[PDB]
């Protein structure tokens, strides 16, 4: 067997597309030298069968949510590019040999084993829940990976700042799939409830109370009291909270005179 | 005869038939089959080679159904709307016939290789994947007028987190509505009902709860919650007629607000009138 | 037989000119993947000839009136430019190729579509009444055929608003032809 033959076949198992054959890609004569090359070089393609499940299974039901299908999507735009290094590798060998391709492809060994390690620890979280698993990796501190994945990080709490910014200017939440921290039951005490479950883990314990409290503040605003209108990001819900509340209060004691009842039910009821 | 052809050569006979099947047009090895289309590839070419084509067939497929769905959308029956959902699903089709053509000119030096198709072809598998599932959607559930512009309000909200296919289904929306929104400021603004085909959101017929009545099918499922004002808007308009610009945005509520303006003053030229 | 020979017929195909002869213009060798092209290539000459026959038949007979000539006297300013194109393409076959005049006449598929369909819903039509069918056509949505149609509205509408402004101020109805709808007693 030509060693022109094996760099034939290793660039389909690049792909999962199989003398080289289906874990390991066990290769089936020729020299104890190239056996071990090949099947060190071939790992590159099980790392690229496993994330391509992944992406494919939950590309399939419709109820893995809105943080889900871009989890899904952020695992397309570094795939594409793995799809372009493919292209001109082959141009090449229309010279390239084996001891050759191992400092061309000795970096898609990397980014293709963070992701295919980074689909496996985030199985089952959907929801606000992935995007809290997906911030657990950038507790890392390698410059390579701590910078690639603190990028799908920014393209996983797109959807979770999303609804954020929904539910504090505007409190209609909607989200046929619950992924959003608060939970509406179909008008203070009842109706929401903090999901403990649903929490980012970049939004601390203390920040999930200011939000359910400027939602329901907008909430009641409308039904009931019969009317209609990082660190700049805590700025944002301080300036969300100290206006609006501040505004309660006001709508409150001028077109119902809350306080002027407190005086009244001591006149007569004390 | 693919079998007596070098491998490194007849790789350059494949990407220029591969090219044109995404046109539409039949091609030489890599054929079509009668009618969802189904393809055949090669009895003796490479497994690897049959599997690699296979993972292009998808949107050339995907392309076979936008094609035939944007002939027959061009009925008249089918409603105002179902005309304009189908007139922006076209300038997308001339951009995928611009970036076939810039292949084939590419291919003539021959710097297109099998795998460089692969590769320069994704912008347009993810567009004509979305087209794709509309044009089938759309036609599952025989939809025609309001409830054709519901399906382009659902589709564009599952694509939160997209950002590249919530421009497009946001294009689509915002095209496929002027037509709806053309009825509506007749009907606001003014009495008037045209609604050639039955698609509009208020019908009217021939003691006074009876002359106009809220059709609950044909309701934009965006203007849900104003569907009583609207019918309150214009029915006042008429009792006095007798005697003698909107646009679509996205989280933003710029025709919400629009309608509540003239209803607000619909209401206060027949109120005074009776006064 | 060359994709260049090919390139030459089409280009007088899209007249009516006919390898490729006449109702599909049946094509007669060559490799499949050009057959299929020219076949769905050659489909603008069909559509002209379909939209000259009736330009042409009706330029012929003087009782059509004066709204039937105003309407086929602007079936003609909407094929100048048609022969306009044609201009174009011809001067660059000294380089174009089959999957290139795709998209070059892939939207004089689409007039030559209207035009070729709006000369059959109006066929025995003369006077008003002929008027009267290209408004029915309005009513598409369509924001290019819409913005087509009613412009020959625009021109073949011009007659009736002719005599309109005649019997309105002057009282002096006068058409040969029954076009009006306004008819006097001798």
């Amino acid at each position: 067997i030509t060693e022109a033959a094996l760099v034939r076949d290793i660039l389909y198992v690049f792909q999962g597309i199989d003398n080289i054959k289906m874990n390991c890609y066990k290769v089936e004569n020729l020299s104890r030298s190239l056996r071990d090359t090949a099947v060190r070089l071939s790992e590159l393609g099980w790392l690229h069968n496993k994330i391509r499940r992944y992406t494919d299974q939950r590309s399939l039901d419709r109820s893995f949510g809105l943080v889900g299908q871009s989890f899904c999507a952020a695992l397309h735009q570094e795939l594409r590019e793995y799809y372009r290094l493919l292209s001109v590798l082959h141009s090449q060998l229309q010279s390239l040999t084996l001891r050759r391709l191992l400092v061309w492809t000795y970096d898609p060994k990397i980014r293709l084993k963070t992701l295919a390690a980074l689909v496996d620890h985030c199985q089952g979280r959907k929801g606000g829940e992935l995007a809290s698993a997906v911030h657990a990796y950038t507790k890392t501190g390698d410059p390579y990976m701590r910078s690639l994945v603190q990028h799908i990080l920014s393209l996983v709490s797109h959807p979770v700042l999303s609804f954020l910014y929904r539910w504090i200017y505007d409190g209609e939440l909607e989200d046929t799939y619950h992924e959003f921290f608060v939970a509406s039951d179909p008008l203070w005490h009842d109706k929401y409830t903090l999901r403990k479950s649903m929490i980012p883990s970049f939004m601390t314990m203390d920040q999930s109370r200011k939000v359910l409290l400027i939602g329901k503040s907008i909430n009641f605003l409308h039904q009931v009291c019969h009317d209609q209108t990082e660190n700049a990001f805590q700025g944002k819900i301080d300036a969300a909270y100290f206006e609006t509340s501040k505004y309660l209060l006001d709508v409150l004691n001028k077109k119902y005179s809350l306080l002027d009842h407190m005086q009244a039910m001591r006149r007569y009821l004390l | 005869l693919p079998g007596t052809l070098p491998l490194a050569s007849q790789e350059s006979a494949v990407v220029e038939d591969l090219l044109y099947v995404l046109v539409g047009v039949d091609g030489r090895y890599v054929s079509a089959q009668p009618l969802s289309r189904t393809f055949l590839v090669d009895p003796n070419l490479d497994l690897s080679i049959r599997e690699l084509v296979h993972r292009i067939l998808p949107v050339a497929a995907s392309y076979s159904a936008v094609t035939r769905f944007i002939e027959e959308k061009s009925s008249f029956e089918y409603g105002q709307v179902n005309h304009a959902l189908a007139a922006a699903m076209r300038t997308l089709v001339k951009e995928h016939l611009i970036l076939v053509s810039q292949l084939e000119q590419l291919h003539r030096q021959g710097l297109l290789s099998l795998q460089k198709l692969w590769f320069y072809i994704q912008p347009a598998m993810r567009t004509m994947d979305i087209l794709a599932s509309l044009a089938t959607s759309v036609d599952k559930g025989e939809c025609l007028g309001g409830s054709t512009l519901s399906l382009l309000h659902d589709r564009s909200f599952s694509y939160t987190g997209d950002s590249q296919a919530q421009e497009l289904c946001l294009y689509l929306t915002k095209a496929a509505s002027a037509p709806y929104f053309e009825v509506l400021e007749k009907w606001i603004y003014r009495g008037i009902i045209h609604d050639p085909y039955s698609e509009f959101m208020v019908e009217e017929h021939e003691y006074w709860d009876q002359r106009y009545t809220i059709v609950q099918q044909q309701i934009p499922s965006f203007l849900q919650k104003m569907a009583d004002k609207i019918l309150s808007t214009g029915k006042y308009l008429n009792v006095v007629r007798e005697c003698g610009e909107i646009i679509y945005t996205l989280k933003e509520r710029a025709y919400v607000e629009q309608i509540e303006k003239a209803f607000n003053y619909a209401s206060k030229v027949l109120l005074d009138f009776l006064m």
